[PDB]
C-alpha cells in the first residue's frame, strides 16, 4: 500500500476481502484526499453511514472543511477546533462543539471571546442542565 | 431525541435528527420515511425495504439504494415502483 499505486492494491485485496484490510484501505484512500477509492472500498464494506457520509462530504468548496470534518469524523476534535483556528471563522467550531453536546467547552470558549450574551446564557442554562441530570 | 443521541457519541443519527426537525414544520414529514432511514442506518436493510414499500415511497426506496452501488437490486425493486410524475 505505502509503496505501489491505488488499483493493483484493490487488486491484490479484492482476493482476501476482509473487514479490516478494507477499513485500512479506505482509510489510506482517504488520509489522500481521494474520494472514488474510499467509496469504492466503502461499498466493497457494505457500509451506508459511511457512504451517506462521503454524500455529505462530496458538496464542499474548500479544500480544508473537508480536512476537519473527516478528522472530527474519525474520532478527534482538538486537530479539528486547531485548523479551524488556523483557517479562523470561529463560529463554525463553536458550531461544532455545540452540536457534539460538550458544554463546558463551549463555556470555555464564549467566555472573554464575544462577549454576547444570549449564547452565553443559552449555554450556561444548558450546562447547567447536563450537570442536574 | 437530542438527548438521547447527545448521550452516547453519534453523529449520523443526529444528522438525520436535524435534518427532521428542520423538515417538520414545512413538509408533510412521513414517518414511513424516517422509520426506514433509521433501519438503514444499521446493517440490516430488508426490514427498511419493507418499510419504504409498505405506505408508498418505491421512488425514493430505489433513489436510496442506487448510493451504495450494486445497481442489480435496485433494478429489482425498480421493476415493481412506478414513477408518479407526468
Amino acid at each position: 500500500l505505502y509503496k505501489k499505486s491505488m488499483q493493483e492494491m484493490f487488486i491484490v485485496i479484492k482476493q482476501h476481502d476482509n473487514d479490516c484490510l478494507w477499513r485500512v484501505y479506505a482509510k489510506k484512500a482517504l488520509e489522500d484526499n481521494d474520494f472514488d477509492s474510499a467509496e469504492n472500498a466503502f461499498v466493497q464494506c457494505k457500509d451506508y453511514a459511511s457512504l451517506k457520509f462521503l454524500q455529505r462530504v462530496r458538496e464542499l468548496d474548500d479544500r480544508e472543511r473537508q480536512r476537519a470534518e473527516i478528522q472530527c469524523y474519525f474520532n478527534k476534535v482538538e486537530e479539528a477546533e486547531e485548523i479551524y483556528n488556523k483557517i479562523e471563522r470561529r463560529d463554525l467550531s463553536i458550531q461544532m462543539r455545540m452540536k457534539l453536546g460538550d458544554w463546558a467547552q463551549v463555556v470555555d470558549q464564549i467566555r472573554e471571546g464575544t462577549g454576547q450574551d444570549v449564547e452565553l446564557q443559552k449555554a450556561r442554562l444548558e450546562l447547567g442542565n447536563y450537570y442536574a441530570e | 431525541a437530542r438527548k438521547c443521541y447527545t448521550r452516547i457519541k453519534k453523529l449520523d443519527f443526529i444528522y438525520l435528527l436535524e435534518k427532521a426537525e428542520k423538515d417538520f414544520k414545512k413538509n408533510t414529514f412521513v414517518e414511513g420515511f424516517y422509520q426506514g432511514e433509521i433501519y438503514a442506518l444499521q446493517t440490516k436493510f430488508y426490514e427498511a425495504e419493507n418499510a419504504l414499500t409498505k405506505s408508498n415511497l418505491a421512488s425514493q426506496a430505489k433513489e436510496m439504494w442506487i448510493i451504495l452501488k450494486e445497481f442489480d437490486k435496485a433494478m429489482r425493486i425498480t421493476d415493481t415502483g412506478a414513477s408518479p410524475i407526468n
